[PDB]
RNA sequence: GUCUACGGCCAUACCACCCUGAACGCGCCCGAUCUCGUCUGAUCUCGGAAGCUAAGCAGGGUCGGGCCUGGUUAGUACUUGGAUGGGAGACCGCCUGGGAAUACCGGGUGCUGUAGGCUU
RNA sequence: UGGGGCGGUACACCUGUCAAACGGUAACGCAGGUGUCCUAAGGCGAGCUCAGGGAGGACAGAAACCUCCCGUGGAGCAGA
RNA sequence: ACGCAGUUUUAUCCGGUAAAGCGAAUGAUUAGAGGUCUUGGGGCCGAAACGAUCUCAACCUAUUCUCAAACUUUAAAUGGGUAAGAAGCCCGGCUCGCUGGCGUGAGCCGGGCGUGGAAUGGAGUGCCUAGUGGGCCACUUUUGGUAAGCAGAACUGG
């Protein structure tokens, strides 16, 4: 039967990686949290004060608190087939911006443009993605040289 | 030519050690201070010891360290004791030396009759310009292989401004 | 050993195991029942893979035969199925015989004692001096 | 012999440091305290001022923090100031006054608030927090960053401190490392610290030694003596720097032009050269034994 | 072409040993009245400007050690799902899909933001 | 409670592993610990460097004390 | 017409298990070449020494055979979490003891702009409430035990 701290099972989670323990590399700390923002967790092991609970590193939340030093989290948990919202408090240097929107952003902005302009023209043009397709029909050259020929070879007990 | 690569001396370091903690150490004491015109400081032990006969953080020994010209004088007087013969077996490998007397009474100063006789040593520190930097807080550095000093240089000098006598070993 | 000796002689060979006994056995000895039940450390045994190797020889070619009739006779100690082969390398070595020759006479390949030292074309120059001198 | 200890592995395992630490030029457990500001501003930005002494010259700037580099908006370079006077004695107590106080008038000026936020005009060496007036737009206010250096009692940091205390800025202190304080009554004087500003220590050294011995005179102050100035006119000499400061503190530029494009630097060496250079000499070395 | 102050990314920037360094700089360097602290103006603080690239720093070199990155190792080892497949068992092969790391062989050896100097 | 009794506490708590690369996961399963200790071993500021290894120095020796060089943590931070 | 989903796709993070590694750290271990490094010898040719000359418990340098549930630089396959638009984007103006070089931030007001990857189907919400609370097997992974139609677990299905 296993025990119920806080940190069972940690010893390389909150470990840092391989040349590189030190001090902090201290970009971390300007960065800009405002509210509203979809933010990644990982615990940073170097300073031990605010750091979340095992059961949220590696998850993925949205901000609704800021403060001096740390920032509020709303995040999903699934526990026992019902899942709950939980709301940790959380301190910055085990936080990250997350690209997981980025790329929604290129588009909706190139997409209300492409819009816009091009507009004129009256042509509804592709707007939205669409999966791989199927492998257009097309030739293929033997200039000149006839393919090469390939068999299997006898076995050998090299070892 | 050889312009800022130039020798002198550092420092010169200055030490007793007695045994004991009391009296015979105030004694040593007022020898290095009349000797140098400049108070000592005592030093303490690091782990207890039995045969020697000695605990953990009691004052044993007496040392002090001189600069300037005042240490060129000492000098000169410890090797009018030693007659200006050195061997090469006290010599190191980063350039300094050092020697030791069995007697402080040789060096020209009255024996009082409160305090017995006493030995000590000397250890010679040399050194030649841009050495500060190496304990210099603000860019620290480290001062490279062509201004380094060697056994064999320290010899050459002490050949040279005394002519003193290295002897085989 | 014994047949070895008795073949070609007491210096014609040199024999190397090339296995190592790191792991443990337990033992429960019931002289409770089947309460506390962690055994003892008797034994030593090691594990095997499939194409390891076990023993190896060291010798002449006049003597090819009598290596094969020795091992043979091994195998009757050992609890499973075991095949025997000989290798193309050039000792206990791991460099191809036919090559081995010339690559010697070429000083790539130095003997430094029972085995070899290669040296690649990267070092600082004066291992070239030393050598081809 | 004895084990190597800097090996093959000794390398693998090593971590390096920021390359400020081993230049020896930063303290990052201070940078972190000062540099950051609240996660509950955003961008209100956390100005300090920076002080920092060569065996020449003496730097001041001003300066905010971002992602890419720290921004700078004012500085002052105290080898300038023979454009206002003073020609000598440019590591001083008082050139760190006059140094910080043209940082200062020279920042109001770019904003615009230069007619207001004078400071004290008549120098006394007392104790003065400038105050943020109602009606008009807020005192600058910002932090002093020393570094490396010690602040013990009559450093050249907080000679320079008060220039722009002095000039209108507003920044928190206290006065224990002025000179003008007793550490037996801790009381303060604030007229020992006039003296200071205006120079009459260097004074009293010259006077004293054209009295007793004048070799040592001439090796000491050697350069007071070309531009020929003497110790009955420093009071006066800073003290019109001052006003001059205050009237025209703007700063101008140099340009240079057609530069003829010389290298002094050699370049790196290229692949097919480092490969030709060991083929020939191992050509060498084998005709050396050809040659016997 | 390059330096000074402040920095971000923190070895393509580190370690050892050799060559060169115009001008501005940066430093070495000379003293201890007052500030300040030392067993000792060595460190720290202050006042200075006769001389110097020797060192530090800057660049550069090593069939250099390490670091960064490719190739080979190898469609190998291992692995999801499947079968009234084999086999005494241990274990092996196949269908459908994914896919590594050493040894060994090559290349590279700091990028830059703000403010200000020299390069007439 | 591998029938119960004698033995032990797996009866409230902590670390690592088993545990099948989120989390969670059993047995009288492995290896160990607790019912305390601290006016500083709490809190602010400043300054400095650890373990060891080498070479030298009057008694001095394997080990007292002085000095120099190398030293990425190979030492310490009350207890597992 | 929105909303949902033991599902796939496109982007994007998390992990330290299999395998591999030890000429890379911790720990263990074999053999010989250049080291009397060096302490001493059942002893060694000898007055013996570092004159030699070996060696051994260990020991410097470059190589070598074999190992790890409670070691690891490296590092999978299957897996977990977010996102895929109207609760969005943009324009302009108001209030604030909050913060302040000037400014930020949040909140309120008034206008302009509709398809936003695949394939599926009707969603949501609230009361009262029974019987249960002894389990068992099979592939695969897996702990103790010589093994078990033995004892204890993870995955899915019965
Ligand atoms: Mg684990
Ligand atoms: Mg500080
Ligand atoms: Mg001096
Ligand atoms: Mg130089
Ligand atoms: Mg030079
Ligand atoms: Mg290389
Ligand atoms: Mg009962
Ligand atoms: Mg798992
Ligand atoms: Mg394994
Ligand atoms: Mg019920």
């Amino acid at each position: 039967t296993n025990t119920k701290g806080k940190r069972r099972g940690t010893r390389y989670m909150f470990s840092r990686p391989f040349r590189k323990h030190g001090v902090v590399p201290l970009a971390t700390y300007m960065r800009i949290y405002k509210k509203g923002d979809i933010v990644d967790i990982k615990g940073m092991g170097t300073v031990q004060k605010g750091m979340p609970h095992k059961c949220y590193h590696g998850k993925t939340g949205r901000v609704y608190n800021v403060t001096q030093h740390a920032v509020g989290i709303v995040v999903n948990k699934q526990v026992k087939g019902k899942i709950l919202a939980k709301r940790i408090n959380v301190r910055i240097e085990h936080i990250k911006h997350s690209k997981s929107r980025d790329s929604f952003l290129k588009r909706v902005k190139e997409n209300d443009q492409k819009k816009k302009e091009a507009k004129e023209k009256g042509t509804w043009v592709q707007l939205k993605r669409q999966p791989a397709p199927p492998r257009e029909a097309h030739f293929v050259r033997t200039n000149g040289k006839e393919p090469e020929l390939l068999e299997p070879i006898p076995y050998e007990f090299m070892a | 030519e050889n312009p800022m690569r130039e020798l002198r001396i550092r420092k010169l370091c200055l030490n007793i050690c007695v045994g004991e903690s009391g009296d015979r150490l105030t004694r040593a004491a007022k020898v290095l201070e009349q000797l140098t015109g400049q108070t000592p400081v005592f030093s303490k032990a690091r782990y207890t010891v039995r045969s020697f006969g000695i605990r953990r953080n009691e004052k044993i020994a007496v040392h002090c360290t001189v600069r300037g010209a005042k240490a060129e004088e000492i000098l000169e007087k410890g090797l009018k004791v030693r007659e200006y013969e050195l061997r090469k077996n006290n010599f190191s490998d980063t350039g300094n030396f050092g020697f030791g007397i069995q007697e402080h009474i040789d060096l020209g100063i009255k024996y009082d009759p409160s305090i017995g006789i006493y030995g000590l040593d000397f250890y010679v520190v040399l050194g030649r310009p841009g050495f500060s930097i190496a304990d210099k807080k603000r860019r620290t550095g480290c001062i490279g292989a062509k201004h380094r000093i060697s056994k064999e240089e320290a010899m050459r000098w002490f050949q040279q401004k005394y002519d003193g006598i290295i002897l085989p070993g | 050993n014994k047949y070895m000796v008795k073949s070609c002689g007491k210096d014609g060979f040199h024999i190397r195991v090339r296995l190592h006994p790191f792991h443990v056995i337990r033992i429960n000895k019931m002289l409770t029942g089947m309460r506390g039940a962690f055994g003892k450390p008797q034994g030593t045994v090691a594990r095997v893979h499939i194409g390891q190797v076990i023993m190896s020889i060291r010798t002449k070619l006049q003597n090819k035969e009598h290596v094969v009739e020795a091992l043979r006779r091994a195998k009757f100690k050992f609890p499973g199925r075991q095949k025997i082969h000989i290798s193309k390398k050039w000792g206990f070595t791991k460099f191809n015989a036919d090559e081995f020759e010339d690559m010697v006479a070429e000083k790539r390949l130095i003997p430094d004692g029972c085995g070899v030292k290669y040296i690649p074309n990267r070092g600082p120059l004066d291992k070239w001096r030393a050598l081809h001198s | 012999f004895v084990k190597v200890v800097k090996n093959k592995a000794y390398f693998k395992r090593y971590q390096v440091k920021f390359r400020r630490r081993r230049e020896g030029k930063t303290d990052y457990y201070a940078r972190k305290r000062l540099v950051i500001q609240d996660k509950n501003k955003y961008n209100t930005p956390k100005y300090r001022m920076i002080v920092r002494v060569t065996n020449r010259d003496i730097i001041c700037q001003i300066a905010y923090a971002r992602i890419e580099g720290d921004m700078i908006v004012c500085a002052a370079y105290a080898h300038e100031l023979p454009k206002y006077g003073v020609k000598v004695g440019l590591t001083n107590y008082a050139a760190a006054y006059c140094t910080g106080l043209l940082l200062a008038r020279r920042l109001l000026n770019r904003f615009g608030m230069d007619k207001i936020y004078e400071g004290q005009v008549e120098v006394t060496g007392d104790e003065y927090n400038v105050e943020s007036i109602d009606g008009q737009p807020g005192a600058f206010t910002c932090y002093l960053d020393a570094g490396l250096a010690r602040t013990t009692t009559g450093n050249k940091v907080f000679g320079a401190l008060k220039g722009a205390v002095d000039g209108g800025l507003s920044i928190p202190h206290s006065t224990k490392r002025f000179p003008g304080y007793d550490s037996e009554s801790k009381e303060f004087n604030a007229e020992v610290h006039r003296k200071h500003i205006m120079g009459q220590n260097v004074a009293d050294y010259m006077r004293y030694l054209m009295e007793e011995d004048e070799d040592a005179y001439k090796k000491q102050f050697s350069q007071y003596i070309k531009n020929n100035v003497t110790p009955d006119m420093m009071e006066e000499m800073y003290k019109k720097a001052h006003a001059a400061i205050r009237e025209n503190p703007v700063y101008e530029k140099k340009p240079k032009r057609e530069v003829k494009k010389k290298r002094w630097n050699r370049p790196k060496m290229s692949l097919a050269q480092k490969k030709d250079r060991v083929a020939q000499k191992k050509a060498s070395f084998l005709r050396a034994q050809e040659r016997a």
